[PDB]
RNA sequence: GUGGGAGAGGGUGGUGGAAUUCCCGGAGUAGCGGUGAAAUGCGCAGAUACCGGGAGGAACGCCGAUGGCGAAGGCAGCCACCUGGUCCACCCGUGACGCUGAGGCGCGAAAGCGUGGGGAGCAAACCGGAUUAGAUACCCGGGUAGUCCACGCCCUAAACG
RNA sequence: CCGAGGGUAGGGCCCGUGACUGGGGCGAAGUCGUAACAAGGUAGCUGUACCGGAAGGUGCGGCUGGA
RNA sequence: CGCGGGGUGGAGCAGCCUGGUAGCUCGUCGGGCUCAUAACCCGAAGGUCGUCGGUUCAAAUCCGGCCCCCGCAACCA
RNA sequence: AAUGUUCA
RNA sequence: GUGGUUCGUGGAGCCAUGGGGGAAUCUGGGCGGACCACCGCCUAAGGCUAAGUACUCCGGGUGACCGAUAGCGCACCAGUA
RNA sequence: CGAGCUAGCCCUGGCCAGGGUGAAGCUGGGGUGAGACCCAGUGGAGGCCCGAACCGGUGGGGGAUGCAAACCCCUCGGAUG
RNA sequence: CGAAUGCCGGCAUGAGUAACGAUAAAGAGGGUGAGAAUCCCUCUCGCCGUAAGCCCAAGGGUUCCUACGCAAUGGUCGUCAGCGUAGGGUUAGGCGGGACCUAAGGUGAAGCCGAAAGGCGUAGCCGAAGGGCAGCCGGUUAAUAUUCCGGCCCUUCCCGCAGGUGCGAUGGGGGGACGCUCUAGGCUAGGGGGACCGGAGCCAUGGACGAGCCCGGCCAGAAGCGCAGGGUGGGAGGUAGGCAAAUCCGCCUCCCAACAAGCUCUGCGUGGUGGGGAAGCCCGGGUGACAACCCCCCGAAGCCAGGGAGCCAAGAAAAGCCUCUAAGCACAACCUGCGGGAACCCGUACCGCAAACCGACACAGGUGGGCGGGUGCAAGAGCACUCAGGCGCGCGGGAGAACCCUCGCCAAGGAACUCUGCAAGUUGGCCCCGUAACUUCGGGAGAAGGGGUGCUCCCUGGGGUGAUGAGCCCCGGGGAGCCGCAGUGAACAGGCUCUGGCGACUGUUUACCAAAAACACAGCUCUCUGCGAACUCGUAAGAGGAGGUAUAGGGAGCGACGCUUGCCCGGUGCCGGAAGGUCAAGGGGAGGGGUGCAAGCCCCGAACCGAAGCCCCGGUGAACGGCGGCCGUAACUAUAACGGUCCUAAGGUAGCGAAAUUCCUUGUCGGGUAAGUUCCGACCUGCACGAAAAGCGUAACGACCGGAGCGCUGUCUCGGCGAGGGACCCGGUGAAAUUGAACUGGCCGUGAAGAUGCGGCCUACCCGUGGCAGGACGAAAAGACCCCGUGGAGCUUUACUGCAGC
RNA sequence: UCGAUGUCGGCUCGUCGCAUCCUGGGGCUGAAGAAGGUCCCAAGGGUUGGGCUGUUCGCCCAUUAAAGCGGCACGCGAGCU
């Protein structure tokens, strides 16, 4: 839905925020070895190596389960659906019959009360994980793994998802969120359903700050700087690049493909 | 107005200290050069 | 009220095959395509033509009507679910409760507009090739918004019997 | 106290006028094309959308007051 | 004052560079189709090639003195 | 395959 | 490829190396300035080895060296204030 | 050799008188077939308003071997972000 | 040595000049002494009082206290001092640190990397204004005190002892434990009154013996005791988890019970009792005293605290502490009592918004935390006055010229000033009336324009606390009445409106000449990137990205929102093309050469097979980018819908247009003005607008830039008077740039072309002081501009040549 | 003159030149008068306030006897802006 505001103050006549009803029934994290001190920091060993990051509200890190073959067959009830500052997606706190509690990136549709489980035996329904091989071609899934046992790495952003296009050998063909067609091993797990909280792509930040609360500091334009700072910089009084559009490091930034050519990763791609 | 020198005992020790000067090969050379010139104070004398 | 009937009435979810296009594989060779005649264009980088595998979107052939449904706009593969109208019969119930309807409220093809999706074919604008004195057109080869969905708007018409 | 009026300040309605501008009516024989009336030689009409010296042209659907 | 570009039948453009030939489109003229006009068909006429000198055997064409033309630069303070 | 001055 | 040498690609050997191929043990093997052939030199892929040589923080001795703006930055409580 | 100035970021603490405006929610009333919606009441939102501390440095004047190698007076901008 | 703006030192000149450092302010009487405006005491006076007063951190290191002293240091003086000499002075189980814990980060066994130096880095260790932890009220010294002492109250360890229990980890679990904004109820700190309690005293000057005036009416405090709160369901069974070792967690299952109770844990009163105890008066001490030590009211931002509500940006760690079992050990061992004993190290002076810290200075600058009383004003930490407490700023005394600075007032006029209303005025708080276009419906709004405002008396409504009732406070409502020029009577305290330009908006910036139309910004588009992501740093290891996964992350441009964003893929870039052209090693060896008597050994070397790149083919604009000319033509003329032709990759669309763009140009009309090179509206031969280096608009916003009005003013006609601080004079102290030497006049000539200095002529006794700036081509800076030097740097690219990278 | 001679305009203070814009004398006149025109002598003293622009300069508005020209480093920044 997204909450909109009356225009009492500008920057807030455009501002809009998430429908937090989805979450509710729980704001406090499941402390139980669930959150960890999370180190902030826009740089590595001294130098900033990603520009314009910093500041941004204090943040606790919820550790979530991205490889569910741990508890194969051990079912669990969905305790709650909480808020995660560290992601676009919302998480779900799930108590296992085992007694062990874990977190999972909350799929769309999942509800407090439902039961869930991962395994080959597992029934094909929202929240359940299984190797792609045992998932019916056509079903939508999220939190897909890339190589087996390596853990989930695909379709985890709010409202994202992958769809099975069909098997072919030990591999199964997935159409990824981006839209690329990749062959992924059949043993790679993946939980059924879409990522959920798809209204996300619609929230309008609103003001200059807030972009700040999210830890994103101002991004200054190339042309605005000087010959020294960027290739675009310079020229007496406003100019048009004057070079084919380029990054501060000098590589062309409009259309120039960048992924490695001889990458073995290919052969399993097509899109 | 707020001037350049703002004395901090701990900062001074941790920066120009003896131990500090010892860790870095550059510093060890400082201690060397000074000791060899005859300085009475090899390091910024400061008491705590 | 009871007991029956017919229908593309409306919404939601699911699904079927033919066909167009694109992708992959196989085979195969100098044309294909287009027209009034051509040209642009596509094709020796292996096109057209034919076989096999795949993605995808849109539309529903034959039944099919000079038919049925709705108040209108309008509604056509098939399944289910949710639900609106309507007709017949029995002569049972209520007992004039009726008709129209200023204003109000609800609906309202197509085009067009917003937010997000989607995009095979088609196709305003737009670019080419001709035709013409001219050709900002009819023709041809391409092509974007649109057409498609969801939600929110627009409320017009030869909204015609 | 009220009080005709006078002042200052802000509003509402109407009339006159205004460089310039938009389209309309009207004026025997000016200019360009030929849309419509006969398949008006691209059936016409129409609401809507873009384009074009101009009438008009095309897309999408609707009409028969065309076949 | 500077750089270099254009001057040709009536219109707009060729040809000059590697001097000997002025070519295209348009129009203008006569003749056809029409009932007549346009389009179309047929066939012709039309150019001191800005001007004034010397190079040559020969000058649209090479060379310089002007003459309208067209552009570009004119700055530092 | 455009067109056909005006008033009778 | 390079480096070293007087040798800067030169006719460029020799002595070193990163990379590739890869022997033989005296009928073995390197060199004598591309390369061949003679003639001759020497024995690689393990190691050690005084003296003659270099310097002057230190002790001494001298000086056609200075003599407190000189001579060490300091003749003095100077690498101090 | 320097981030004891300045710039950015990281960890951990502190601070922001007093006024004003009065969003969303709720609660009751109204409305309708049910709604939309409209009222009051409560409520206390906001890189909102005024304005000290605090953070600045807009215009003018003074100062110019200064009080000061950037200062003073009046004025002025922000002030829960 | 005579010059090098030479080097070092000395001493001059300016000059008894500027200045003596905040315009908070001084006067006098006593002392002291060789000598006092300046030291000590007293009495007047003025200034501060969210301080110019207290307390703590940092830094400073003896300055602190006392006795002696004055050369120098205190911009004068100095008997004084932060100065000189000497001697004292800093006391802790509880305050703050360490024999505790962890943060960022640092270091760093293992482990990884790197010519060496060295770089990452696990465990561990280090790291604190954060966590954890036991001390209150008084009293003393010249100088210390939560440190010594008094009273009251705690903390660890060790021993003995009685009484208890499965005791026991560096392991498990719980916990510690956390945001922002808004808030309830009690409290407390703090403050105000009192007809009440205690007091020495005072009736002045016209009055008052007064329910008068004046002073003061508390602090701490175990257990118990109340009053507020914070925490918390009890049971009983199973169990696939807690890298299962558990009767502890966690999970299910099930009797009871729940806007609770009890159980716990704080806060606050209360408390045995200890402690403090003015004004005044007499010499810090006494006295005031065996001082009283009570009652109302206001009341926190603090306490109960882990209280509650709402919100999105979703808010440290570890130890102590509970609990659980492991080995083990059950003679251990822990637990509770109770007495005895034991209890280390470092800091403690003083300054601390400043004369002791950072600014070379006893420098109008800078410096984190807490307290910060009273009255009045709507409120307040604001403003005015004032407590406590602290100051009068380390040169003075006169004179009352110009001129300057800071300040007050002004006839008549009222922007005529000027680049410009620059500056100054006006307005100003609160209550009430009452308010337009336009808009994104919030706003514009404090629009504008107005009225009221003091005190006196009467009537009258709600509340809080009490108790319902009186006091005490908090909000009000209505009549009359008094006095001034004036009632927010002083101080704090908007001038307003109309119409343009630019950017949407709050915000950022050139520390020290630019605060802006610049940057950023939400938002739009393009592009890269399937995760060992792209991209960035690094030789590497490794790291950031990200414990993220395209609803994500990198790069680019545009820059809210509205309506929109045309045509040209010729060139350039980028994307796509398994064909061809070309192409390096390398493979391949037709063929040829050097030598040997030779087998040989050596050299060249064509066909042909050989990547990426370039070529070629095609796409591509919110990719670099680009988006025409010349003739003719209507039945008055003008003009040209229409036509011809040349060129192109295509010839600029909507919209805007003499503009932040228009040269000609003050374009031409219209508006405003008595007059308008600016402004607004029109037009359009746009020298040279135009669509994301976006185009045209837009409510609101702006210490942005332009044009008008009203109000109001010394900005001006046009200047006048007045005040304070300098200037001037006297006493004290006493600089600087500059300076070839000077005995340094005018004119007209002359001269290297602008003469005190040459020529001629003309004035002119010697020397100062207060003023003014025409000259000394005055000072200050080896001219920035300019040119030059085969000088230097920063920047660019289809300049050359390399290197990283790919 | 570059080991520096501050550059436009304005304001303030002027002084001079005179080829005279006023005001004084005067001769011609196609001078009737009143006017004017042109030349001659003569600066003693005069030679306004606004609108527009940085302007100098101009052009306007309202006046005037007239609203003169020009030099003084396009006089004057150790006088201001
Ligand atoms: N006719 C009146 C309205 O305006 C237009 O009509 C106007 C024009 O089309 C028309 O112009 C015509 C022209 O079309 C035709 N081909 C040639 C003719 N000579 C012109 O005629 C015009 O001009 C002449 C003077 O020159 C006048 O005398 C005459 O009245 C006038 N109509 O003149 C009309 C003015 O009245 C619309 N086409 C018409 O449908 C509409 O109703
Ligand atoms: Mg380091
Ligand atoms: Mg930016
Ligand atoms: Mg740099
Ligand atoms: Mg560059
Ligand atoms: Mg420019
Ligand atoms: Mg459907
Ligand atoms: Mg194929
Ligand atoms: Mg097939
Ligand atoms: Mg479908
Ligand atoms: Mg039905
Ligand atoms: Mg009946
Ligand atoms: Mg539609
Ligand atoms: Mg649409
Ligand atoms: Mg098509
Ligand atoms: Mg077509
Ligand atoms: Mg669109
Ligand atoms: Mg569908
Ligand atoms: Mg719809
Ligand atoms: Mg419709
Ligand atoms: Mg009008
Ligand atoms: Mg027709
Ligand atoms: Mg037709
Ligand atoms: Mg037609
Ligand atoms: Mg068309
Ligand atoms: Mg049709
Ligand atoms: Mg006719
Ligand atoms: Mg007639
Ligand atoms: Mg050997
Ligand atoms: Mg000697
Ligand atoms: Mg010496
Ligand atoms: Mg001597
Ligand atoms: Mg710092
Ligand atoms: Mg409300
Ligand atoms: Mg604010
Ligand atoms: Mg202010
Ligand atoms: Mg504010
Ligand atoms: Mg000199
Ligand atoms: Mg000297
Ligand atoms: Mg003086
Ligand atoms: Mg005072
Ligand atoms: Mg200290
Ligand atoms: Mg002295
Ligand atoms: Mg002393
Ligand atoms: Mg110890
Ligand atoms: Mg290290
Ligand atoms: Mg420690
Ligand atoms: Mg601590
Ligand atoms: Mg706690
Ligand atoms: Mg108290
Ligand atoms: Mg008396
Ligand atoms: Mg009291
Ligand atoms: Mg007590
Ligand atoms: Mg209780
Ligand atoms: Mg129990
Ligand atoms: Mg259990
Ligand atoms: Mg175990
Ligand atoms: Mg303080
Ligand atoms: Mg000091
Ligand atoms: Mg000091
Ligand atoms: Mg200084
Ligand atoms: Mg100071
Ligand atoms: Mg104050
Ligand atoms: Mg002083
Ligand atoms: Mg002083
Ligand atoms: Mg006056
Ligand atoms: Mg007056
Ligand atoms: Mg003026
Ligand atoms: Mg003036
Ligand atoms: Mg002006
Ligand atoms: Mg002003
Ligand atoms: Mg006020
Ligand atoms: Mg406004
Ligand atoms: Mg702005
Ligand atoms: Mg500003
Ligand atoms: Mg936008
Ligand atoms: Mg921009
Ligand atoms: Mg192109
Ligand atoms: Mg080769
Ligand atoms: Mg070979
Ligand atoms: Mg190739
Ligand atoms: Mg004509
Ligand atoms: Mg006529
Ligand atoms: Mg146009
Ligand atoms: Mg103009
Ligand atoms: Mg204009
Ligand atoms: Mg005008
Ligand atoms: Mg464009
Ligand atoms: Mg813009
Ligand atoms: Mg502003
Ligand atoms: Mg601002
Ligand atoms: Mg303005
Ligand atoms: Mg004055
Ligand atoms: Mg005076
Ligand atoms: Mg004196
Ligand atoms: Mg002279
Ligand atoms: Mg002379
Ligand atoms: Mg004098
Ligand atoms: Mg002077
Ligand atoms: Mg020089
Ligand atoms: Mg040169
Ligand atoms: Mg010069
Ligand atoms: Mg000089
Ligand atoms: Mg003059
Ligand atoms: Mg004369
Ligand atoms: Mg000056
Ligand atoms: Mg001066």
């Amino acid at each position: 839905a997204v909450k909109k505001f009356k225009p009492y103050t500008p920057s807030r006549r455009f501002m809009t925020v998430a429908d937090f009803s989805e979450i509710t029934k729980t704001e406090p994290e499941k402390s139980l070895v669930k959150p960890l001190k999370k180190t902030g920091g826009r740089n590595n060993q001294g130098r900033i190596t990603v520009r314009f990051r910093g500041g941004g509200h204090k943040r606790l890190y919820r550790i979530i389960d991205f490889k569910r073959w741990d508890k194969v067959g051990i079912p669990a009830k969905v305790a709650a659906i909480e808020y995660d500052p560290n992601r676009s997606a919302r998480i779900a706190l799930l108590h296992y019959v085992d007694g062990e509690k874990r977190y999972i990136i909350a799929p769309d549709g999942l509800q407090v009360g439902q039961q869930v489980v991962a395994g080959p035996d597992a029934p094909i329904q929202v929240g359940n994980a299984l190797p792609l091989r045992f998932i019916p071609v056509g079903t939508v899934v999220h939190a897909v793994e890339l190589e087996p046992k390596k853990g989930a790495k695909l379709a985890r952003a709010a409202g994202t998802s992958a769809q099975i296009q069909g098997r072919e050998g030990d591999y199964v063909i997935l159409r990824l969120p981006s839209g690329e067609l990749r062959k992924v091993h059949g043993e790679c797990y993946a939980t059924v359903g879409a990522v959920g909280n798809a209204d996300h792509k619609n929230i309008v930040l609103g003001k200059a700050g807030r972009s700040r609360w999210l830890g994103r500091r101002p991004h200054v334009r190339g042309a605005a700087m000087n010959p020294v700072d960027h290739p675009h910089g310079g020229g007496e009084g406003r100019a048009p690049r004057g070079r084919p559009p380029a990054s501060p490091w000098g590589w062309q930034t409009k259309g120039l493909k960048t992924r490695k050519r001889r990458k073995p990763s290919s052969r399993f791609i097509i899109a | 107005m707020k001037r350049t020198w703002q004395p901090n005992r701990r900062k001074r020790a941790k920066t120009h200290g003896f131990r500090a000067r010892m860790r870095t090969p550059g510093g060890r050379k400082v201690l060397k050069r000074r000791r060899q010139k005859g300085r009475w104070r090899l390091t910024p004398a400061v008491r705590k």
